[PDB]
RNA sequence: UAUUAAUCUAGAGUGUGGUAGGGAGUUUUGGAAUUUCAUGUGGAGCGGUGAAAUGCGUAGAUAUAUGAAGGAACACCAGUGGCGAAGGCGAAAACUUAGGCCAUUACUGACGCUUAGGCUUGAAAGUGUGGGGAGCAAAUAGGAUUAGAUACCCUAGUAGUCCACACCGUAAACGAUAGAUACUAGCUGUCGGGGCGAUCCCCUCGGUAGUGAAGUUAACACAUUAAGUAUCUCGCCUGG
RNA sequence: CAAGGAUAGCACCGGUGAUUGGAGUUAAGUCGUAACAAGGUACCCCUACGAGAACGUGGGGGUGGAUCA
């Protein structure tokens, strides 16, 4: 199931769109795979890099469970 | 070529001293000027970056330079008055085009159709209404200009035929 | 008309023609396009006359800018091609030539070899009769 | 990045040399210089060095043609084949 | 044709515009925490296997939480994904930049093609050079067990795994499938790009896949990304 | 002048020589079965060491292993 480029902006930073990123997120340091949200390569890049970036800036649990 | 620069500065510093820290950060910033101290609020960090549970968030929006942000990034890192020094460039993946960026208006239409404000249904992204058969549809085939047609007859329609008379 | 699927310089006209011929034989395809040349026009005309190959059409854009030839194989009404094997002889890496007195009849004395000589291009039999020899372009049977 | 348009238009003497030998060899030489700068600033980028050698070879062949066709290529030789 | 005298683009390609890859490198940090030290409490066990034991614990453990330090490597995203020349690329963030995908009668007018020789790179062990070395295992060493363990068990454990340099330059670097080039039923998937339009469906081209036609390997099977078709060049090949 | 005769330095090639690696060969020699089932430990490839030895372990490369949808 494609998620980005339909609810996203094709330009994903942390601010202004963090909720679409957190939709593949939990306070548990995990990202929903393609089996639940089958987003394409660029959308997977978006969610991966941006979510681990929010983890990197101390916005959401980096590894914390 | 634009820099969205996000600075998370120390703990729960008061707004005035946080702004002064930010001003020092431009003073050690060699990128393009025009950036103004925009307070994004005091946001709770997911973890203490060094010891600060919550940090003051700030954003700066302006252009970007090539060999002028590495030094700013590492100086802002070393400058302990600011904890976190994220950069964003103009190019992440999106379009620089007048026929793929204005397709974000179709994305706004998608936002409108995301919630069924009426009894009728136009929800469920990736629901084929099939409104488009046009587009390019062009591999640019080579146009043929006749030079010589050596016996223009060509055989065609080879039916399955054998031993037509068996009676 | 509209001639589709142009081909550029592969490495030579002869191999560009051979690959298309064998692909048409493989996929049971009717008509294929390749490069145009005086030798190619001569051999294609002589193969139309010989019966192994069906007709062909030589096309240009405006000039040497692009010159191609589309060619069809003679097929009975059973998807059976008249071409039972064609082998290129003239090659870049090997320029092959034979005298008029050293040209054989292919198949079982039936196949006709296409031979360009000092003063023209013709068939193997009339090349032997002409008393003039030269390069061979294609063994066709 | 590529450093494409400015170098092309500097080497673009007229509207009749957008893809000529002149602009091609100028692009290869400018890319050799830029790749040397980059790979000195970025050591272990073996992609850059292999591309630099490939461009050196293609520049050598472009120069051998440009001297085979036009005899004025070496009378104003600012692109000598030595690297 | 080898040569010469010119031109035309379509091969090399180049231009334009749109144009993406965990590409490489450079520069940063952030954490799961590993280990150690102090704060402590705890009051006889921890530990390891197929089985125990070896080993660790009463200068106060098992374990626990804080603070501090040093090293290592980055949970998920990870793809019938893309890119990188193979080697490979995944905690994120930036920069230089190779190269890429889409369509260009657009420009030199064959400038082409490869490749013995030649140029560069080349997992890695392991070598020494300077640091820390967090952890562990070649070697080594005890208890097992064994017909015996320096094999399978573990504890102790160095080279090394870490980084800077060379050299080692070999790999299952093998798709045991060379590079450049053009073509061959389809079908069902994906990614990227171009057009379009709530999304979307759709078309175009590639990339990335397959069953299978044809074709091709004895055979196993490949099969539009061939081991199918064909040109130039090279490397490998005749019994154990 | 000369066939030729020479010096000390060197250079090329051959055989030999206390002592000796390696190969094929005796249906009937020593240990254990490593390994061929996922073959008694899954195989290995490159490389370090050691072990009678099958081999065993390190750091990387792979499945030329099964399981399994």
């Amino acid at each position: 199931y494609c998620r980005f480029c339909a609810i996203g902006q094709l330009r994903i930073d942390l601010i202004d769109d963090l909720e679409a990123l957190k939709r593949f997120l939990s306070p548990y340091a995990k990202i929903n795979p393609r089996r639940i949200t089958g987003n394409c390569q660029m959308h997977q890049r978006h969610v991966a890099k941006a979510l681990k970036r929010a983890r990197y800036l101390a916005l959401v649990p980096f590894v914390k469970d | 070529m634009q820099y969205n620069i996000i600075l998370l500065v120390d703990g729960s510093l008061s707004l005035e001293q946080a702004n002064q820290v930010n001003e020092k950060q431009q003073q050690t910033l060699t990128n393009v000027e025009g950036l103004q101290t925009e307070y994004l609020g005091l946001k709770e960090l997911a973890y203490p970056i060094k010891k600060q549970l919550s940090a003051h968030y700030y954003r700066w929006k302006f252009s970007g330079d090539n060999q002028s942000t590495k030094d700013f990034k590492r100086t802002a890192n070393i400058n302990k008055q600011v904890l976190r020094e994220l950069i964003i460039n103009l190019e992440r993946e999106y379009g620089y085009l007048a026929s793929i960026n204005p397709k974000k208006q179709q994305l706004a239409l998608q936002k409108r159709a995301k919630y069924d404000e009426i009894i009728a249904r136009e929800n469920n992204p990736e629901n084929p209404d099939v409104p488009v058969t046009s587009g390019l549809a062009s591999t640019q085939p080579r146009l043929s200009r006749t030079e010589k047609a050596q016996k223009p007859k060509e055989e065609l329609w080879d039916v399955v035929q054998k031993m037509g008379n068996f009676d | 008309i509209t001639t589709t699927k142009p081909i550029k310089a592969h490495f030579d006209p002869v191999a560009d023609l051979l690959t298309k011929i064998n692909n048409a034989r493989k996929a049971k395809l009717m008509t294929v396009t390749t490069i145009a040349s005086k030798l190619k026009i001569a051999i294609l005309e002589i193969l139309v006359k010989e019966g192994y190959l069906a007709n062909f059409q030589v096309l240009e854009n405006k000039s040497k800018t692009k010159r191609i030839v589309t060619f069809n194989l003679k097929y009975t009404q059973r998807r059976i091609p008249s071409i039972n094997g064609v082998k290129q002889i003239s090659k870049p890496g090997l320029r092959i030539y034979r005298p008029f007195e050293k040209l054989p009849l292919v198949l079982n004395g039936l196949g006709i070899a296409i031979i360009s000589t000092s003063d023209g291009v013709m068939t193997d039999k009339v090349a032997r009769l002409k008393k003039i020899g030269g390069e061979i372009l294609a063994y066709v049977w | 990045q590529i450093d494409k348009n400015g170098i092309i238009k500097s080497a673009q003497l007229h509207d009749k040399d957008v893809g000529s030998i002149q602009v091609q060899v100028s692009l290869l030489t400018s890319q050799i210089k830029q790749l040397t700068d980059h790979l000195l600033a970025n050591k272990k980028d073996f992609i850059s060095k292999r591309g630099l050698y490939a461009k050196v070879s293609k520049r050598k062949r472009l120069l051998k043609y440009l001297k085979h066709n036009d005899l004025e290529a070496y009378r104003n030789l600012v692109k000598t084949l030595n690297l």
